[PDB]
RNA sequence: GUGAAGAGUUUCU
RNA sequence: UGAAAGUGAAUGCAGGUGGGAACGCCCUUGUGGCGUGCACCAUCGACCGACCCGGAAUGGAAGGGUUUGAGU
RNA sequence: UUGACCUCAAAUCAGGUAGGACUACGCGCUGAACUUAAGCAUAUCAAUAAGCGCAGGAAAAGAAAAUAACCAUGAUUCCCUCAGUAACGGCGAGUGAAGCGGGAAAAGCUCAAAUUUGAAAUCUGGCAACAUUUCUUUUGUUGUCCGAGUUGUAAUUUCAAGAAGCUGCUUUGAGUGUAGACGAUCGGUCUAAGUUCCUUGGAACAGGACGUCAGAGAGGGUGAGAACCCCGUCUUUGGUCGAUUGGAUAUGCCAUAUAAAGCGCUUUCGAAGAGUCGAGUUGUUUGGGAAUGCAGCUCUAAAUGGGUGGUAAAUUUCAUCUAA
């Protein structure tokens, strides 16, 4: 933190403090009671048409069609990655 | 004011300055500046060479306060100070040498044209020149360096 | 057609433009208007001053961080360490910013100052008129409209008038330093990927 | 959408 | 100045040469000689940026160039 | 057979409500061409004219799924600046924003997601009584009964938080008439002064002489240029009415005031909006460039997830915000 306006930690020295928490940046953390209520919802509802057929992809040991059609159906590849990693859980779950 | 204007004078001659033989006719070459390329040519490649084409990258969302950087001379570093200032150390043998930051009289690298005084000096700026730095050493101040 | 010496001509005014044409005409009525507002604003929360504290906070980006300013409110720390209620901050005219935060401890303190000196200098007159409080005052008669401008204006930041020249910095090198550390944080990433290259690539060499 | 045969874990007539 | 990342203006009296306003001095009555030389123009350099060089991980310092810039 | 519930009807049922007009300004939809490009099709004119829907005294926008990249900022709107700039463009003609900075004004909040479950604590309507009034024209209160409502009306909470428990703290809303004044104002006036003389003239309001007032010599009227003839102009109080706890000892008193908030240690917690986001594609639009916004269709999410970070992609970090 040289305090210079170049290079890595550039910017003028000043005393760091921590920040308070933002109840807002909790957003996306599984509360307890919501994980309850999904599970009994996946046990009502089944899976989706094209849920199975990835599922069914990465019982096949076909990894690369899993995710070309995972993203596919889905759009970006990050989504298809976490659905079929939340998927192969699922799978596992099972055995 | 009108009383002054052409148009006073013109008042008589029927064509008002402008010809019997061409006229002021509603535009004969075309609207604005159309046409540098085919009929105003002539006109564009020698007073404003360079117009017509593309040079350099594009740089989509500028944004001018991260490049903000006015620059001062060397020769410009004592007016920045109080006249009391100078006073005090211009010239003078002294313990202490005066602080001049350049950031708060609005510049954010310091130039090398000119000459010093020979009086230390402390000079606080986030950019200097090489030939800057290198005069104000040997007028035996220092560049001290800031955010 | 373009004859003449100058820049060649850039008017934008191809679209019925005439139609929006904005005068000023009643510049010096606004002004008078403006005013009256503010003398009748101020007649009717007297005493209260009519402009409410602000915090001093330092503007973004290089071109302006070397500046000080009014900010729009306090934040909840600078209160809390003030002694004020964020629920009570607005009763007595002190705003409330739950969106600023307070990053280094230079904004906080400059700020609990701030607030602490209003505080001294504040008036509260009780709730039921000759029954005081606590957190009121029992000599109201002295109140008066005040700017707060005159007890707390926004001060900018001073200087070093002149200090001694040490070997350290006579020995400092300014521009060299610039150089080598712009180069730094430059190459960083293939630093960065090169160290990947220099000790990972190197893990078959023990099996 | 729901059912039956056939084709070299599947969808085609 | 460069497309840009960037870098950024004194060898010297802020240079030399020629013409030159104004002023001063010598003649000796000429359209004179002598000394400074403003403005401006022509011209030889220096300095900053770009570019082209050799050139002893990162930086480009000294050395250069027929060149180049709406520069000093 | 009846009754309950559900769904669906009918009535000149009891009580309401909408339409039409005004369109300067405001929010949308739809949507040209003339024109400019010295022709012309993209472009431009123009996200304009015409067409259609919908408001108010303003409208719209608005308390960040915002900036930035800083020592950081902090809802919205408007002005100046940014800037004729970044950018778009048969890169032609032409077009063209934003962050920071200064200023005007400033104000912050409400739900849905929670078991009140030792008590639907909520609401509408009818009827009756009692109040109230810009007002017999207005606006409520209580009681009672019937409906609504558990397929969820209230109460604590809305992420800035917060709730439930551990432990320690102080205590507040309404009528009467004074003075100070203040909105419509007034029996509306204390508010000043030449209509003397001479000449011209039909007429003096003209010229001359002699005076006057002036906080009034603005303007208008009157038989011609009138401060003093008339209305006014200028200056300055006293009769009402109503808002009248708005302020004051707001006194003098109503009797609001017995149970609700503030911080304070410790925990375990902390529900957070879906055919939506996002992806593709087509059309349109934008300064927005391997999509700026909008819309159709296809696919269609997640939980430290998701959005943004102005060059498409994969990965890893960081920052910032918290949509539907
Ligand atoms: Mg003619
Ligand atoms: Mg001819
Ligand atoms: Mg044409
Ligand atoms: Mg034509
Ligand atoms: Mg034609
Ligand atoms: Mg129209
Ligand atoms: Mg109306
Ligand atoms: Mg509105
Ligand atoms: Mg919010
Ligand atoms: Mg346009
Ligand atoms: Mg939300
Ligand atoms: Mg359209």
């Amino acid at each position: 933190a040289p305090g210079l306006v170049v290079g890595l930690n550039k910017g003028k020295t000043l005393t760091k403090r921590q920040l308070p928490e933002r109840p807002s940046r909790r957003k996306g953390h599984l509360s307890k009671r919501t994980a309850f209520v999904r599970s009994i919802v996946r046990e009502v509802a089944g899976f989706a048409p094209y849920e199975r057929r990835v599922m069914e992809l990465i019982r096949n040991s076909q990894d690369k069609r899993a995710r070309k059609l995972a993203k596919k159906r889905l759009g970006t590849l990050k989504r298809a990655k976490g659905k079929i990693e939340e998927l192969t859980s699922v799978i596992q779950s099972s055995r | 004011p009108t009383h002054t204007s052409k148009t006073r004078k013109l008042r008589g001659h029927v064509s008002a300055g402008h010809g019997r033989i061409g006229k002021h006719r509603k535009h004969p070459g075309g609207r604005g500046k159309a046409g540098g390329l085919q009929h105003l040519r002539s006109h564009f490649d020698k007073y404003h060479p360079g117009y017509f084409g593309k040079v350099g990258m594009r740089r989509f969302h500028l944004m001018k306060n991260p490049l903000w950087r006015p620059t001062v001379n060397l020769d410009r570093l004592w007016t920045l100070v109080p006249n009391e200032t100078r006073e005090k150390y211009l010239g003078k043998n002294t313990e202490v040498a005066p602080v001049i930051n350049v950031l708060q009289s609005g510049y954010g690298k310091v130039l090398g044209k000119g000459r010093l005084p020979d009086t230390p000096v402390i000079i606080q700026t986030r950019y200097v020149s090489r030939r800057a730095e290198e005069k104000i050493k040997q007028a035996g101040g220092v560049v001290e360096l800031i955010a | 057609a373009i004859h003449v010496k100058g820049q060649l001509p850039n008017a934008h005014f191809h679209k019925d433009w005439q139609r929006y044409v904005k005068t000023w005409f009643n510049q010096p009525g606004r002004k008078l208007r403006r005013r009256q507002a503010r003398q009748t604003k101020a007649a009717k929360i007297a005493p209260r001053p009519v402009e409410a504290i602000r915090p001093a906070v330092k503007p973004p980006t290089i071109r302006y961080n070397m500046k000080v300013r009014a900010g729009r409110g306090f934040t909840l720390e600078e209160l809390k360490a003030a002694g004020v209620s964020r629920r009570v901050a607005s009763t007595i005219g002190i705003p409330v910013d739950h969106r600023r935060r307070n990053r280094s401890e230079e904004s906080l303190q400059r700020n609990v100052e701030r607030i602490k000196v209003y505080l001294a200098h504040l008036i509260v007159f009780p709730r039921k008129a000759g029954q005081p409080k606590k957190g009121d005052a029992t000599d109201v008669s002295g109140a008066e409209q005040t700017d707060v401008a005159a007890v707390l204006p926004i001060t900018q930041e001073a200087v070093e008038e002149a200090k001694p020249i040490t070997e350290e910095a006579k020995n400092f090198n300014a521009f060299s330093t610039l150089s080598n550390e712009r180069a730094y944080a430059r190459y960083a990433g293939a630093r960065a990927a090169f160290q990947k290259k220099r000790a990972e690539e190197a893990e078959a060499k023990k099996k």
